[PDB]
């Protein structure tokens, strides 16, 4: 019970939560190390994909800030970087924390519908997927409320 | 004649008729009211139980005709203080049995043909849930009638 409804809330922070950070995190990352790009004449970092892969450590908490010196008009590159780190790195990473805080709240009492559906789907196909194998097949409940 | 079943089934109805004959027939054959053979052998219940759980509108007077004939042979104070054996109502009388059922007028009336008061209902009927349940007040028909809010 503790840990069923724990996954729940993964799943459910997973598709809509992460789903959403990460289209404007490839839009941004995308632009960005694009721009980068074309920025460098030589070095590798030229590559989309590298300048790419270097531009998302930022993200991970490994960015090398400025990587790369053979760039020109290295102020303007430099610019690049820390906007695409304001935005991006921390404007996103923060506000992600806060929408997943979201995410939580809204869900618990859902998220336990959802856990209880889990263990019926998971108990009915059993039985039915268990052969249909004899099983039981009167319900009463012990009561005491008074109102008396 | 009377066997066990003949009056437990007058009992059942509240009549008072077929219990006519019933004083002179354990005058001749000098039988009990009390008599293993008038109790059912795996509970111990007796008539006067039978007419406990047979109530209609919280009466019968099948009950102040048993008595009455229990004091002509003074079976009376066991008869009206006769307990289940069965493990789950064990130890239950009549008294606990109008305290149940929130009955004054039976109080009342067991005990002025002398009910004991102090007769502990102990079997796993007034006792915690196996789930059986349920329910404990324990035992004692003071305890019953307070932990019934009576």
């Amino acid at each position: 019970q503790q840990m069923g409804i724990y996954a729940v809330m993964i799943e459910k922070m997973i598709l809509r939560d992460l789903c959403r950070f990460m289209f404007v995190y490839l839009v941004f990352l995308f632009g960005f190390s694009t721009a980068v790009v074309t920025l460098i004449e030589d070095g590798k970092y030229n590559s989309l994909y590298s300048t790419c892969l270097e531009l998302f450590k930022f993200t991970i908490g490994m960015g090398d800030l400025e990587f790369t010196e053979n760039y020109d008009f290295k102020a303007v590159f430099i610019i690049l970087l820390l906007a695409y780190v304001i935005l991006t790195y921390i404007l996103l990473l923060n506000m992600l924390i806060a929408l997943m805080g979201e995410t939580v709240n809204k869900i618990a009492q859902e998220s336990k519908n959802i856990w209880k559906l889990q263990r019926a789907i998971t108990i009915l196909d059993t039985e039915k997927s268990f052969l249909k194998c004899m099983r039981k097949a009167x319900x009463x409940x012990x009561x005491x409320x008074x109102x008396x | 004649l009377y066997d066990r079943r003949s009056i437990f089934d007058a009992v059942a109805q509240s009549n008072c008729q077929e219990l006519e004959s019933l004083l002179p027939f354990l005058q001749r054959s000098k039988k009990r009211l009390t008599d293993s053979e008038f109790k059912d052998p795996e509970t111990g219940k007796t008539c006067l139980l039978k007419a406990m759980l047979n109530l209609h509108n919280g009466q019968n007077d099948t009950i102040a005709l048993l008595l009455d004939v229990a004091r002509k042979t003074d079976s009376l104070k066991q008869f009206v203080n006769a307990s289940y054996t069965d493990s789950y109502y064990k130890g239950q009388t009549a008294l606990h049995i109008a305290i149940e059922r929130r009955n004054m007028t039976l109080v009342t009336l067991l005990v002025e043909n002398g009910a004991d008061v102090q007769a502990a209902a102990n079997g796993d009927f007034f006792k915690k849930t196996k789930g059986r349940p349920g329910f404990y007040f324990g035992e004692l028909p003071l305890s019953l009638a307070a932990c019934t809010n009576q």
